[PDB]
């Protein structure tokens, strides 16, 4: 679900 | 913003290792950065646009031969196109 090969910005996205 | 924070310390810590380390940038960080570039134009925060674009371009410029040179040309294209339609000018970083 998204990320393709492990998001670098989208991992550090507005999400906690 | 950049991902979740408008802090240039966060922006910088995203962009720096992204451009230098990731062998093949997936479209999802590429679409998030282009989104904010065009959004910083419309949100009157071309101050932060200055910071984001100058740092992004500088690293993608000094990268020899990678996808980052095409990403340089792509992101910088779309931001200046919105900026010439909105503000009527295209900021040349130089």
């Amino acid at each position: 679900k998204g990320n393709m090969m492990s998001n670098f910005f989208g991992k550090a996205a507005m999400n906690k | 913003n950049l991902a979740g924070a408008v802090e240039f310390n966060d922006v910088k810590t995203l962009l720096r290792e992204w451009i230098t380390t990731i062998s093949d940038p997936m479209e999802e960080d590429i679409l998030q950065v282009v989104k904010y570039c065009t959004d910083l134009i419309e949100e009157k925060d071309l101050e932060k646009l200055d910071l984001v674009i100058k740092y992004m371009k500088r690293l993608m410029q000094q990268s020899v031969e990678s996808v980052w040179n095409m990403a340089f040309d792509f992101i910088l294209d779309n931001v200046q196109v919105v900026l010439q339609q909105t503000y009527g000018s295209t900021l040349k970083v130089t």
